RNA sequence: GGAAACAGCGGAUGGGUAUCCCACCAUUCGACCCAUUGGGUGUAGUACUCUGGUACGAAACACGUACCUUUGUACGCCUGUUUCC
């Protein structure tokens, strides 16, 4: 019933500019503080800002103080981080959060936003390169086999990966990304399959990149002998 | 002026059924504004704990949370295969407010050795002019394992990357892919790759390889 | 007794005064309270203030309200002292 939609998130170049929205539903804002909050990749939760209700107070982490605003409109029912200046430290996952109400949770934050990544860098957009992981040319070894696709050389994160257009769900393993020493993100999806049944059966990964506005579909066979 | 919360163990494995302490010290009085999170991987956090100790609507009475002075713990009383998860303290008796660094809690379970397959690069990557080969290591636990590239019998160092998923919802294993990295021109230059593993379910280490050209 | 005025913590000592107490001063010497170049200290009384808090109001601050506390003003009350009548 309440929900918080952040939007805005994105890839900025260093001393950039960005506004981050958080759309409440289900709940006014006026009558509970609003707060922000990051986590870095790998991580942990850091709080960055938030706004007292009634009048309008304002309260920023250390290191964004004098550098990010943060806002309520009341009359659209949404809040707002302004943040100016950013570094590449300020690459995060970013929340907004609701206080909730005195008596029922205390100053806990009882509803969260589903986060929007901001990514801070100097590197261009760049979409992803998708080759696959052949199965098997050789006989059965434990019955079954593997193969997946190689989603290369892209920036910046994410990427999502599934297979089948998500018909197939069972025993795929999409790997976290590596940094290259290129300043590129390379990451695998691999699937386990009945090596049996290679070459009679459809295998599609459904690459999307959406940064880049990328998707892509490749079909997986082991090649001529 | 500013307040740390210090939280401990940052990692924690623990088998079902067991009971859970994870402590969070205020470096100094943070009265009871103290509350604790529960957050999955690629999720938003949920409040588990307000006011130190008081239980969220919603969360199961298995959760609890005290305080003595300075002193927070997060109890699970008897862990349940849904609460693998990292928990955060965070107090919000003063602003800024602020977070534990977490504690993330994983599943012990049996051993399980790894399988191993080999990937040589496909022809479209040759077109490009560099050619990654692939070891994946898939469904072992514990975490720990060890891969090592050979060329011609030669062993590489530094020209390969590794990555690892989070440990399975179901079976808690784990799975590892490691990208041998070279130009074509190397590529070409030798013959034989093989990625060879070590692991604590594997008596002898295991050998996947192929003959560069091999249709 | 009746007004009217002024005052209100404890020594000690001294002075006078009393000449016993008692009053009356000076001096030092304390004690307690408080918002400490200082100020307050009969009153379990009131009402305004101010100091600092507690709580709630969808409310960490601000705002509103209630209460508590402190400061200081009146007012009432008790005790004196003086002058009268």
């Amino acid at each position: 019933e309440v929900q918080l939609v952040e939007s805005g998130g994105g890839l900025v170049q260093p001393g950039g500019s960005l506004r981050l929205s958080c759309a409440a539903s289900g709940f006014y804002i006026s009558y509970s503080s609003i707060h922000w909050v990051r986590q870095a990749p790998g991580k942990g939760l850091e709080w960055v800002a938030s706004i007292s209700p009634y009048s309008g107070s304002t309260y920023y982490a250390d290191s964004v103080k004098g550098r990010f605003t943060i806002s309520a409109d009341t009359s659209k029912n949404t809040a707002y981080l302004q943040m100016n200046s950013l570094r590449a430290e300020d690459t995060a996952v970013y929340y907004c959060a609701r206080q909730g109400y005195r008596r029922r949770s205390g100053r806990g934050f009882d509803y969260w936003g589903q986060g929007t990544l901001v990514t801070v860098s100097s590197a261009s957009t760049k979409g992803p390169s998708v080759f696959p992981l052949a199965p098997s040319s050789k006989s059965t070894s434990g019955g079954t086999a593997a193969l997946g696709c190689l989603v290369k050389d892209y920036f910046p994160e994410p990427v999502t990966v599934s297979w089948n257009s998500g018909a197939l769900t069972s025993g795929v393993h999409t790997f976290p990304a590596v940094l290259q020493s290129s300043g590129l993100y390379s990451l695998s999806s691999v699937v386990t399959v009945p090596s049996s049944s290679l070459g009679t059966q459809t295998y599609i990964c459904n690459v999307n990149h959406k940064p880049s506005n990328t998707k892509v579909d490749k079909k997986v066979e082991p090649k001529s002998c | 002026s500013d307040i740390q919360m210090t939280q401990s163990p940052s990692s924690l494995s623990a088998s079902v059924g067991d009971r859970v302490t994870i402590t969070c010290r205020a470096s100094q009085s943070v009265s009871s504004a103290v509350a604790w999170y529960q957050q999955k991987p690629g999720k938003a956090p949920k409040l588990l704990i307000y006011s130190a100790s008081s239980l969220y609507s919603g969360v199961p009475s298995r959760f609890s949370g005290s305080r003595s002075g300075t002193d927070f713990t997060l109890t699970i009383s008897s862990l349940q295969p849904e609460d693998f998860a990292t928990y955060y303290c965070q107090q919000s008796y003063s602003f800024p407010s602020t977070f534990g660094q977490g504690t993330k809690v994983e599943i012990k379970r049996t051993v399980a050795a790894p399988s191993v397959f080999i990937f040589p690069p496909s022809d479209e990557q040759l077109k490009s002019g560099t050619a990654s080969v692939v070891c994946l290591l898939n469904n072992f636990y514990p975490r720990e394992a060890k891969v090592q590239w050979k060329v011609d019998n030669a062993l590489q160092s530094g020209n390969s990357q590794e990555s690892v998923t989070e440990q399975d919802s179901k079976d808690s294993t784990y799975s590892l892919s490691s990208t041998l990295t070279l130009s074509k021109a190397d590529y070409e230059k030798h013959k034989v790759y093989a990625c060879e593993v070590t692991h604590q379910g594997l008596s002898s280490p295991v050998t996947k390889s192929f003959n560069r050209g091999e249709c």
